[PDB]
RNA sequence: GUAAUCGCA
């Protein structure tokens, strides 16, 4: 199977409210997209690197249109990085990524 | 005798560029009953919105295949004597006696 | 005032033969003879499709022998199957078999397929029993083109190799008829295609109109399958040693006034190799250029 | 003066947009001109999409990478980072003979990282933290001398969804038209736009009215408008309910005294221009070789739109000629299908069911031949 | 009928058999083989490098080709001996006079020198380049035969002159002018001018035309000095100064072709010398 | 500096031809000769 | 299945022979090819590799 | 300079008349050619025995008659050996029709 | 390997109006390098469209060949001179140039008045030589055309001198084939080679002929929106009136089948049918 | 290893 899940908005809320030891990556990907296709694969890959030290989730943009709205989606392809830390900020990816930069960001913020 | 088979080439070239490539094409369409003038495909052109081409097109759907193959005598690569194209069997017979 | 194509003739003559007339009305003088030979070349040796290439009997000697209850021998059983016409669209080797029993005549409805694989003709003669006798045959089909070799004569033994030809389009033609359109000489393109019931005469005009495309796409790449194949390139010119790093290094990086930068760009100068390359005097030799900018580009250089 | 000493024939053209890595703005639900037949008859093998939806275009990018494919001259303007990324996205679009001296490059900014706030509750993001020098462009930062020789100015809705990169495309823009360029505007809604039309209108009013030739889609158009989609959308069949060329009636009160020429399209099926003086649509082919990858249908608008720009640009004084208007419209066509053939060589097929296939860095892809097996 | 005079196609079958020594010594020598027993069994097994050895081992080894009826000094001569995928030994086709040669079922013999000296031999003297005229009377035994000479004699034959040309006489009333040869072929390639088609070629002040002694049929004199001479095949247009302005000679795509080639191929021989 | 052909070439034209190319050019010229006219021979045959 | 020496009846027996059954082939399955009235037994045939049609006509039979 | 003499020149240095055109030019200043054919020999059977493993795909009487045509002032390759750029890879061998 | 790819191995300018340059296609089934070589040679030499002078306008000379005044050379000469004029441009239908030297300069060369579209690419060509004080004002037109060789405006109405003109940039175009092959598989490999007149690159004429042959085989995939025991039942069996009878064997119809196939008004057509016939003909068919 | 006989070109 798959490590990275498909979640609901809802309980990402949830996500976000509550604290979490583990770093939060949320990908907002659509069916018909062909960048986040491929952006899955790197997910995988990346969960697999981590297996427990970070958490990979990935929500429907067709199906959760206002939650992505609120967000701030400007595009497809596009990653959200949520660090541990309630105090720290979130870090925005728009566009299809290397792995390396990826794991670069987890690692330093 | 080329220069009498290219002289028939020329006049044949002289009434296909005047007749029209329909009314020319419909010697070997024998199931197409309509009139194959200039002025009557402005007409139908003007009626329903078909130029020439879909007529052309509409007027080649109903040749047969044995039709086909005999206008092949038309063919700009290959093309065959007009005399001998629409010669009779009477005098072909005679080739050979 | 357009381009236009259309179906004259289909015509099933039979369920191993079929028969297509198309026309490309509206066409101009030298497009239609390549066209037609492009075409023509396409439907013959370019269009593949599926056939029996190996066959299994269960207790023969050899292929060339007479087995009781049957009128043929293994090897006219061999040359049947080898005119049995099927429809594929995926490659690969898949596995079929012959399970009939009791006197009569075995088919190619006999024959059970896999779900991807289908007969055509449905009632081609396989064999003929005239006997009660079990008659159980494996076959290998498979989806290649071009015709095959046998050459493994000498193999695993009980299982026969039977070349088979792999050309669906039995025959091919193509006649240009002019226009009549005074100076624009405009010739009308005629084709007939002869099929054998794995796919249809449109269908084939359209896989090998495909097929030309994708086989004239490639001179339209870049010159010599990952989407990050800039990145890892430049990231192993950058990496393993200088003076590779240098080609990656282009006159748009380096500042420059806008009338060097086009002079050079007009000079085929584009990476910094190719400038340091170029001696002073080819510098100068080059229209609208002065001893002034050669100071300059020779000092942002040396910077 | 350097316009009679290195010019040059083909007139420069300029992107602003952004330089992204397969990116898409957004995308709504179309129909597509294909043989149902040859579908069904090779379902199995063939890749069709269940929900059929494309992307207006990519990015300026890959405009630019098209326009200099197709042999004209292309300047990208824009701004980047020192990382990586950005040296290597730089790196591409000059291995493919595309000008960035206009591309400013600064380490104090990430290429593709948007810093942003969590917000207060409900979910409410806020990028007022730090851009990612995609929004960040100063107005002194612009290269004049760019805009000089530039005789066509291209830029794209996303770049004014920030305040500061709305204001400095503004500025860019009309600079050109005070320096004598014809404004290209392809108006590619982002995904927060679509929520309301008159919001949408509004956002891109200070657009519309600076540019001459505009590019919009057939969904964008019916969204600007009161025009709501009666399409089944999904039916195996073209019943001429859709690929419908709109009145000009319907786009007189979106026209203005500065347009020349409006273009619609809904993919590369069916190609729409209004002027105004005569209004005609061109038909095209859109039934390609297409992979999940390719699903998105993105490179047919980058070379729909980078044919349009080369035909337009090499003969300025025609841009209202019919005949030529339907020729650019033909070779935009021709240039959107060969782009997606393009992209689905160069781009293969997922691995299938059976995945054993030696893996790239974070991708595994397979060819045609290697995707069409038994299992 | 695409080999060179000292090319011959060879079947490999053949070739594995006479050369089988030397491709022994090759596998030995390459980390391929550790004994000649190995190396005998690998090259029965017909392993793909095996053939790779093979070619490497023949490709400066010189062949001796002959037959049975070896009645002058030319049924024994010597080629370079190329790899093959068949069983039928290739033979230029020039070379066929010499050896009485026809493909309707002759056979022939092949020999390899395994000594240099016998090397050097066959590849100085033995070689088709350095036998080109029969010891009888000298004279040029490898010519243009049956297929090659049709071609050459269509090619220069002409084209209908008078009343095969035209129907009515001319007096009560050819067309293309070409600067270059190129353009000419180009046209012909381009089917614009048919092969027999008549032509006016610009050619820069040689006169190497052969024609008969024959004056103009015809001159023009202007007032202004410049007379032009129009003569069977060519017009020579002068000025008052006894100049020769402008000569055209009028021929077909045929004579241009056959002198552009043997042109080319001298220049290309010369090129390539250097 | 060749000579320009307006007649028609025959078999013993082409030897006398061969002839003077081996007198004048030498056999190393004239088979390379030989071999562009076979080849455009059997083209145009 | 001919007996040889047909020339006993008349004079060109097997050219008669042999252009009469051309003909008939060609007005029964119609192609026009099969007997040309200018050059009888011959046809003009095309090039494979580039489509081109030869200069002179060729003569087709089935031996 | 003619145009369009690229094709020829480079299939006469690939085919091997090279060696043709070499072979006729020293000859050309030998007046016994069998004495020169015997020399040849002689230093071929030299280079063999100074080096033997050196050859065995590389021919000694190429390498002489190459270093005599350098030693001329042509520059000719060594042994008259030359590979193939545009070779697929290991084992896969060009047809020579 | 399983990828086509292209690459240019040699590439050389021998002089501005002349280029060279030598591609490669490495990957390639057996029997289609040959196709596509022919495909791309016709595409090169037919299908790619050039820029050239095809109409003149000489006020001062009366005829086609005569030597004027300061000119030195006759106006076939000047035509042939002006016919090998290599040009550059994207043009869209026919435009209009000029040349109005005037003096006793000793070439006439690159001072043809262009407009931006239209380029010159090699300056040092050589119109004419005025040997004397004179005014040269020539009129040119030019068209680009996918090799029309053949277009005349106005068939020589004015006093305007019709020049032939050749519409191909690519001079020469040929392909060869090498087949490499271990074992089973065979490879094949295509070799490219483009002279070119200067006006493009040989990749530029590779590009072009390949999106031309494109284009070409496109259309074939468009796709438009929606919105028998007669023969041996002859006439003579079925009971029919002399007239008619005959009037029918002289028609050339024997069977019924063949009646069938006749229509109504045809059948009327025959001589000596009259309109009741067509009625009794029908009766007594649909009696049987 | 020799004969006989036929074929080959
Ligand atoms: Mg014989
Ligand atoms: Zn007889």
């Amino acid at each position: 199977d798959y490590l990275v899940k498909k979640v609901s908005a809802k309980d990402i809320q949830e996500l976000i409210k509550g604290e979490r030891n583990v770093p939060l990556i949320i990908d907002f990907y659509a069916t018909w997209c062909g960048p986040c296709i491929l952006m899955a694969q790197e997910l995988e890959m990346l969960a697999v690197e981590y297996e427990s030290n970070a958490l990979i989730v990935k929500v429907d943009t067709d199906d959760e249109y206002e939650f992505a709205r609120d967000m701030q989606v400007r595009g497809l392809p596009t990653l959200y990085f949520i660090s541990p830390d309630p105090n720290k900020d979130a870090i925005r990816t728009e566009g299809l990524i290397p792995i390396q930069m990826m794991r670069d960001i987890i690692n330093n913020d | 005798r080329h220069l009498y088979k290219k002289e028939r080439l020329q006049a044949e070239k002289e009434k296909l560029e005047k007749i029209g490539p329909i009314a020319y094409y419909s010697e070997w369409v024998q199931a197409w009953k309509k009139d194959t003038s200039r002025e009557a495909i402005q007409k139908h052109f003007e009626e329903t919105g078909e130029d020439e081409n879909t007529q052309l097109i509409e007027m080649f759907c109903h040749q047969t295949d044995r039709e086909y193959r005999i206008m092949m005598g038309t063919d700009i690569r290959i093309p065959r004597d007009p005399l001998a194209m629409r010669m009779r069997e009477d005098q072909i017979k005679q080739i050979w006696g | 005032r357009t381009l236009q194509w259309k179906c004259v003739e289909s015509r099933t003559d039979s369920k191993r033969l079929y028969y297509g007339r198309f026309i490309l009305s509206p066409l101009m003088k030298g497009q239609a003879d390549t066209i037609g030979i492009a075409m023509r070349r396409a439907l013959l040796g370019e269009i593949e499709g599926t056939c029996i290439t190996r066959v299994k009997s269960e207790k023969v000697p050899h292929e060339y022998s007479t087995i009781t209850g049957i009128q043929e021998s293994v090897h006219e059983i061999l040359m049947n199957l080898k005119e049995i016409i099927l429809r594929s669209n995926l490659y690969g080797t898949s596995d079929a078999s012959i399970c009939v029993k009791g006197p009569g005549s075995v088919t190619a409805q006999d024959i059970i397929l896999p779900p991807y694989v289908e007969i055509v003709d449905n009632t081609q003669h396989i064999a003929s029993l005239t006997e009660p006798i079990d008659f159980c045959i494996g076959l290998q089909i498979e989806r290649n083109r071009g015709y095959l070799i046998k050459t493994p004569h000498n193999f695993q033994d009980g299982s026969y190799p039977i070349d088979a030809v792999f050309m669906p389009v039995r025959n091919a033609n193509h006649s240009i008829h002019s226009y009549g359109n005074g100076n624009e000489k405009q010739e009308i393109l005629f084709l007939e295609i002869w099929t054998n019931g794995s796919l249809t005469p449109k269908e084939a005009l359209h896989e090998a109109s495909r097929n030309l495309i994708d086989l004239f796409i490639p001179f339209l790449h870049m010159e010599e399958l990952s989407p990050f194949t800039f990145h890892d390139k430049l990231a192993k010119l950058i990496k393993n040693k200088k003076k590779i790093a240098l080609k990656s290094i282009f006159i748009d990086q380096s500042e420059l006034p806008s009338r060097i930068y086009n002079c050079l760009k007009m000079s085929n100068i584009y990476t910094l190799l190719d400038l340091l390359n170029n001696s002073q005097e080819d510098l100068m030799k080059i229209e609208h250029f002065r001893s002034e900018d050669v100071k300059r580009i020779l000092g942002i250089l040396e910077k | 003066e350097d316009i009679s000493f290195s010019y040059g024939w083909p007139p420069l053209v300029c992107c602003f947009g952004a330089a992204q890595h397969a990116f898409v703005p957004s995308g709504r639900p179309s129909n597509r001109l294909v043989d149902h037949e040859w579908h069904e008859r090779m379902k199995d093998a063939i890749w069709d999409p269940e929900k059929f939806t494309r992307a207006p275009g990519g990015c300026s990018s890959n405009v630019a990478v098209a326009l200099a494919s197709l042999g004209g001259k292309v300047a990208f303007m824009g701004k980047l980072g020192d990382d990586d990324f950005g040296q290597s996205l730089v790196y591409f679009m000059n291995i493919n003979k595309v000008q960035t001296r206009s591309v400013r490059l600064d380490s104090k900014k990430a290429t593709a990282i948007t810093h942003m706030k969590i917000g207060k509750r409900g979910g409410l993001r806020m990028t007022t933290t730090k851009p990612s020098a995609e929004d960040s462009l100063l107005k002194s930062e612009i290269n004049i001398d760019v805009l000089k020789e530039a005789k066509m100015f291209y830029f794209n809705t996303f770049s004014m969804l920030d305040p500061n990169m709305r204001l400095t495309t503004l500025r860019a823009t009309k600079i050109s038209k005070k320096l004598g360029g014809v404004v290209f505007y392809d108006v590619n809604l982002p995904f927060p736009l679509w929520e309301s039309g008159d919001k949408a209108k509004t956002f891109i009013q200070q657009a519309w009215d600076l540019a001459d030739i505009i590019e919009v889609t057939k969904q964008e158009l019916e969204f600007l408008c009161g025009i709501k989609p009666s399409e089944r959308f999904d039916t195996k069949d073209n019943d001429r309910s859709k690929f419908t060329h709109y009145p000009p009636e319907v786009i007189a009160p979106l026209w203005h005294e500065n347009l020349k020429v409006l273009f619609v399209t809904n993919g590369t099926s069916k190609i729409h221009y209004y002027t105004k003086e005569h209004n005609s649509a061109v038909l095209g082919l859109e039934d390609v070789p297409l992979t999940p990858y390719t699903s998105d249908m993105s490179a047919s608008g980058d070379g729909i739109i980078a044919g349009i720009i080369r035909m337009l640009t090499v003969q300025p004084h025609l841009m209202t000629d019919k005949g030529y208007l339907e020729r650019t419209l033909k070779y935009a066509i021709s240039c959107g299908v060969v782009d997606q053939w393009l992209q689905a060589r160069r781009l293969g097929y997922p691995p299938k069911e059976g995945m054993e296939d030696d893996v790239v860095p974070d991708d595994h892809g397979i060819k045609s031949v290697t995707e069409r097996e038994y299992r | 009928p695409s080999l060179s005079l000292h090319r011959c196609g060879l079947p490999r079958e053949i070739a594995i058999e006479l050369f089988q020594t030397f491709v022994i010594r090759g596998l030995i020598r390459q980390h391929l083989a550790s004994n000649i027993g190995v190396a005998k069994s690998k090259i029965r097994e017909k392993e793909p490098i095996v053939w790779e050895i093979l070619q490497e081992v023949m490709q400066g080894h010189p062949v001796l080709l002959n037959r049975a009826p070896t009645l002058h000094r030319l049924g024994i001569q010597a080629f370079q001996p190329v790899l093959v995928e068949g069983r039928a030994i290739c033979l230029h086709p020039l070379v066929c006079k010499g050896f009485n040669a026809d493909f309707d079922g002759d056979q022939m013999a092949v020999h390899v020198p395994l000594s240099l000296e016998a090397q050097v031999e066959a590849r100085l003297l033995m070689f088709s380049h350095m036998n080109l005229l029969s010891p009888a009377i000298g004279d040029p035994i490898s010519v243009p035969t049956q297929d090659m000479l049709i071609g050459l004699y269509v090619l220069t034959s002409g084209n209908h002159r008078g009343i095969c040309v035209n129907r009515y006489n001319p007096c009560n009333r050819k067309e293309p002018f070409f600067s270059n040869s190129y353009d000419a072929i180009g046209a012909y390639r381009q089917k614009r001018i048919n092969l027999d088609s008549p032509l006016w070629l610009r050619w820069r002040l040689d006169q190497r035309v052969i024609a008969s002694r024959e004056t103009p049929i015809e001159v023009h004199y202007e007032s202004l000095g410049t007379f032009y001479e129009i003569y069977g095949h060519y017009l020579i247009v002068r000025s008052l100064k006894k100049q020769i302005l402008f000569i055209y000679i009028r021929t077909t795509v045929g004579h241009i072709a056959l002198y552009r080639e043997i042109e080319e191929a001298i220049q290309g021989f010369s090129r390539a010398y250097s | 500096n060749l000579v320009f052909h307006n007649k028609a070439i025959n078999g013993t034209a082409m030897k006398r031809l061969i002839s003077r190319l081996i007198d004048h050019f030498g056999m190393a010229y004239t088979s390379h000769i030989l071999d562009q006219v076979k080849t455009l021979g059997f083209q145009q045959a | 299945r001919i007996a040889p020496f047909d020339e006993r009846y008349e004079q060109e027996a097997s050219r008669k022979l042999v252009f009469s059954e051309l003909y008939e082939a060609s007005k029964q399955t119609a192609n026009p090819w099969v007997f040309e009235p200018e050059y009888p037994g011959k046809s003009r045939i095309f090039d494979g590799r580039t489509g081109n049609p030869f200069e002179q006509p060729v003569i087709i039979g089935k031996p | 300079r003619i145009p369009f003499l690229e094709e020829q020149v480079r299939k006469i240095r690939d085919g091997g008349k090279l060696l043709t055109m070499d072979i006729h030019r020293l000859l050309l200043n030998e007046d016994n050619r069998f004495d020169f054919v015997n020399e040849i020999a002689a230093e071929a059977k030299q280079y063999v025995e100074n080096n033997r493993d050196e050859y065995g795909a590389k021919k000694a009487i190429l390498h002489v008659l190459s270093n005599r045509m350098n030693d001329a002032g042509v520059y000719r390759a060594e042994a008259y050996m030359e590979s193939d750029p545009f070779k697929p890879g290991p084992g896969y061998m060009k047809d020579e029709l």
